[PDB]
RNA sequence: AGGGAAACAACCCAGACCGCCAGCUAAGGUCCCAAAGUUGUGGUUAAGUGGUAAACGAUGUGGGAAGGCUUAGACAGCUAGGAGGUUGGCUUAGAAGCAGCCACCCUUUAAAGAAAGCGUAAUAGCUCACUAGUCGAGUCGGCCUGCGCGGAAGAUGUAAC
RNA sequence: GAUGUCGGCUCAUCACAUCCUGGGGCUGAAGCCGGUCCCAAGGGUAUGGCUGUUCGCCAUUUAAAGUGGUACGCGAGCUGG
């Protein structure tokens, strides 16, 4: 995970998720791109 | 062209901020060298997609207030400066005997094949569009054709460069002012 | 930065910043413009970052139009100093910002990278502004 | 119907008998068997044979054989330059070989500026930015 | 299109118990599979089984297609055998309790619950059988967190597919 | 002074001559502490937002304008894909569609990018517009606006209704 | 018409922006090591040479020698350099 104020789609394989009220991002690619609130 | 009209027998500062919070409309005046000023609402969804238009400003719009019909040139435009919408419109009578001064666009056609950016390398500065005229409302040009393509580099095309389309006066021309329409200059 | 040459003094009041930009809200020299929509303060190295966002961002060409001038000197007071001992002497210089001020204009690009080439500029800025085409 | 891009093409060139070179690769587009292997009647000598370089096709279903107006192999043909066949091991980062845009006239006989740009100055260009993104550039 | 307006298609083999309020799906292959359907849903009969919605609500939307894919996968494990095969390093299967020594001093022996049973058909390998894929899901993912894929060299318990994230040092 | 803002010279309402177990109001209020609507009609909001807050970031949701993709069958998911010289370029274990140094139209005729980039740190596998036979259709990208969500960590004890 | 300093001693108490110990994610994490970022405040968290020292610099340890609020906690508890 990695914790920001702007959680962002780094890359194509990136997508965003509203996950028990938390903004996240799972990477299907790299999981460096997961990251966790924004 | 056509816009719908209404009459308008309210007019003040708090009217015209009711009229475009309340009612969503926007207030407007209708005039001409021959007639009585008339106030006017029009409504801001209505007038906005005729200023999407490229031609907007130099046509014949028909004006429709009540079963009356008149043909407005629109001669005015105010818009909120931040944001940026029309509030009042400010349009002119358009006869068939009359100068009738409008600003009409210039166009700018064949910039790729433009021998001070082929061969030379360098980039076309519009310096100015929206050139104003003096015309009848028979010659009206929706367009006022630049043509950019035998021109050098380093070299600049100005108000006398150009045509002027079958009787069409452009203004600055009629002063002492001849205004440097484009240019073609070196990159940075 | 951007200063005057010369002022015709040193030390302004500090004042108001009141009203619509209604002068200097229009595209004037170019096709597309970063417009203020909020009132504040640009302090001539933000406006020179911003500057340097565009003109490093477009890498290509184009023409870049600075609208903004800071003539406002402000002051400051320094530390461990007593209050009301004359007033303290110049440090920066400041342009105030209405909404509808057009800050810069570029033409020579296409709409997407001027585009994100004023968020690039609207980044460094402490306003918030918006994006506005020629009319 | 069926909607998508970059499309990946590459089997050995005109016999699609061969394919463990790549094997069983769709399951997704539902075409027959009958409909590649007629068209080999005219012309040879042209457009460099057998070599895995592919057409990018789109489909249609008319069954007579359709050709372009277009004879630039682009894609899986151009790894090797003094005779050597291997790929690159890792891009930009083992900066061992020298290389520039110096020797073309054994290609520059037939330039063919027709299907290149739109005249022989830029016919230069396109040959200055031809092979240039695993380890080479062009300024010569 | 949308699944809930996507009807079940039911084979023969599926004996199902209309209530009113739950279904209860029996057969041949696994059977008693009951759910407790909710009150924003409608269960209604054919030669096959479909489902609707019954109030304009973005909350039912998600319940009516989630009733149909339960529902679907419900009728489908009743039908056939739910697997999955994950590959691992030494499997000794000897009953209803499962035997692996995943590279530690200790192999640890994992129990079967009801339902699902898994097999040994080969050396390096597990073949699980259910008749929900819940439960087939979830005893493969309880199975591969007692060793996760060590990404360098390559060790621990897998999926069947081969995506694992390999790097080089 | 009084009433309200929990408590609170200066804020709101209102200027106390005295008595009354009379009434009507102002500010503020009407579930229980605690006097008065658990009042009515139409909405919004799921955070306990209300009841602390900025740049900026989000398929959170309501509303209103617009475009084209819209059954000759769209937006993601199953039944072919795959060339007519040549070693198309200062390099010689190995420099195709991601190196310091860039990119637009001549086939046998119904077919299409000398590439915006993840692969076997690379070769032999493979994700993006499809001129279509094939499952049968209503969905995709931005603007303005209402209310919300993260950004939001402190010291004696909930402890900013 | 007086709220008596800095430091040390003695005794503390809370926060968490965690020093150790515990649980994780990513990695330019092969392993011993690490880097960074989350979660966690339960318990722990040096002795000295110098100087009035707080600090600091050294010496030697430790798993670690955390950062801060408390009238820069604490003199109707001590000291008084």
């Amino acid at each position: 995970m990695k914790v920001r104020a702007s959680v962002k789609k780094l890359c194509r394989n990136c997508k965003i998720i509203r996950r028990d009220g938390i903004v996240r991002v799972i990477c299907s690619a790299e999981p460096r791109h997961k990251q966790r609130q924004g | 062209f056509i816009v719908n009209a209404q009459v308008r027998s309210d007019l003040g500062k708090g009217a015209s901020r009711r009229l475009r919070r309340n009612a969503g409309l926007v207030p407007a005046v209708v005039y001409g060298g021959d007639k009585e000023p008339q106030s006017v609402t029009l409504e801001l969804r209505e007038i906005a997609k005729l200023l999407e238009n490229e031609a907007a400003f130099s046509h014949v719009i028909a004006l429709n207030v009540g079963g009356v019909k008149e043909t407005v040139l629109i001669k005015a435009l105010q818009r909120h400066p931040a944001k940026g919408f029309v509030m009042h419109a400010d349009f002119l009578r358009v006869v068939a005997d009359h100068k009738l001064t409008a600003h009409v666009p210039l166009h700018f056609i064949n910039e790729e094949v433009a021998v001070g950016v082929k061969q030379a390398g360098g980039e076309i500065s519009h310096t100015i569009s929206e050139v104003e005229v003096s015309c009848l409302p028979k010659d009206l040009p929706e367009f006022i054709e630049v043509d950019m393509a035998k021109v050098e580099l380093g070299q600049i095309v100005h108000l006398s460069d150009l045509k002027a389309p079958k009787g069409v006066e452009l203004v600055q021309l009629a002063h002492g002012n001849d205004l440097a329409v484009a240019n073609i200059h070196a990159s940075r | 930065m951007l200063q005057p040459k010369r002022t015709k003094f040193r030390k302004q009041m500090t004042g108001h910043n009141r009203g619509l930009a209604h002068r200097g809200s229009k595209v004037s020299f170019g096709e597309y413009a970063l417009k203020a929509t909020s009132r504040g303060r640009l302090t001539a190295r933000q406006i020179e970052s911003a500057r340097r966002a565009l003109t490093r961002h477009v890498k290509r060409g184009g023409k870049i139009w600075i609208r903004v001038f800071p003539d406002k000197p402000v002051t400051k007071k320094p530390l461990e100093v007593r209050m009301g001992k004359g007033k303290g002497g110049v440090e920066y210089w400041v342009a105030q910002i209405q909404p509808g001020k057009v800050l810069y204009e570029i033409e020579g690009v296409s709409e997407e990278l001027a585009r994100e080439a004023f968020a690039l500029a609207a980044a460094k800025l402490p306003l918030a502004t918006s994006f506005v085409k020629r009319t | 119907k069926k909607i998508q891009a970059y499309i990946k093409l590459q089997v050995k060139a005109g016999q699609a008998n061969p394919s463990p070179p790549v094997g069983p690769a769709l399951g997704q587009h539902g075409v027959n068997i009958m409909e590649f292997c007629k068209a080999f009647n005219a012309k040879t000598q042209g457009q460099e044979p057998g070599l895995p370089t592919p057409v990018i096709i789109t489909v249609y279903s008319d069954r007579s054989f359709t050709f372009e107006t277009k004879s630039t192999p682009a894609a899986v043909l151009l790894k090797k330059a003094a005779g050597i066949t291997s790929g690159s091991a890792r891009p930009n980062s083992q900066k061992v070989g020298t290389v520039t845009r110096a020797q073309l006239e054994e290609i520059a006989k037939t330039k063919q500026a027709d299907l290149t740009a739109a005249d022989l100055d830029a016919a230069v260009r396109t040959i200055a930015g031809s092979a240039r993104s695993m380890g080479l550039n062009v300024e010569g | 299109s949308r699944v809930a307006k996507n009807p079940v298609k039911l084979p023969a083999g599926v004996e199902i118990k209309l209530a009113g309020q739950q279904l209860s799906i029996k057969g041949a292959k696994g059977a008693l599979e009951l759910k407790v359907h909710p009150s924003v849903e409608v269960i209604q009969d054919s030669g096959e089984l479909r489902f609707a919605a019954r109030n304009g609500d973005q909350q039912t939307r998600a319940m009516a297609g989630t009733t149909r894919a339960l529902v679907n996968n419900m009728v489908v494990g009743v039908s056939q055998g739910f697997e999955r095969k994950l590959q691992l390093v030494g499997v000794q299967a000897k009953g209803q309790v499962l035997s692996l020594s995943l590279g530690f001093s200790h192999p640890v022996d994992y129990e079967l619950p009801a339902g699902i049973v898994a097999e040994t058909p080969s050396q390096t390998d597990i073949l699980i059988k259910g008749i929900d894929k819940q439960l087939v899901g979830q005893v493969a993912a309880e199975i591969r967190d007692f060793r996760p894929p060590e990404p360098y060299k390559g060790k621990g318990v897998r999926y069947a597919d081969e995506v694992v994230r390999r790097k080089e040092a």
